[PDB]
């Protein structure tokens, strides 16, 4: 429903520490 | 520009983002505006008419 949203990736401060 | 024209240099900003700022300034999250934007626009148009 959001108009004008673009596709991009976000960072996770837990995945690199766990993996 | 929103409110930047009355406190310094004018800053360009889309009107929906200005509405989101004004809704967040009183405590309402920006999700209800970024999602139900058409309803708010229709209500504003009906009020102006
Ligand atoms: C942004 O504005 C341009 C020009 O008016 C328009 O072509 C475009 O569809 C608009 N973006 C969205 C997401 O509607
Ligand atoms: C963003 O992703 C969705 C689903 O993956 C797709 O439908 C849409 O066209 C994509 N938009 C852009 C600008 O790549």
């Amino acid at each position: 429903v959001v108009i004008g949203i673009v596709n991009n990736t976000v960072y996770d401060p837990l995945q690199p520490e766990l993996d | 520009s929103g409110w930047t024209f009355g406190a310094g240099p004018a800053l360009q900003i889309p009107f929906p983002m200005q509405m989101a700022y004004r809704f967040n300034g009183i405590g309402v999250t920006q999700n209800v505006l970024y999602e139900n934007q058409k309803l708010i626009a229709n209500q504003f148009n009906s009020a102006i008419g």
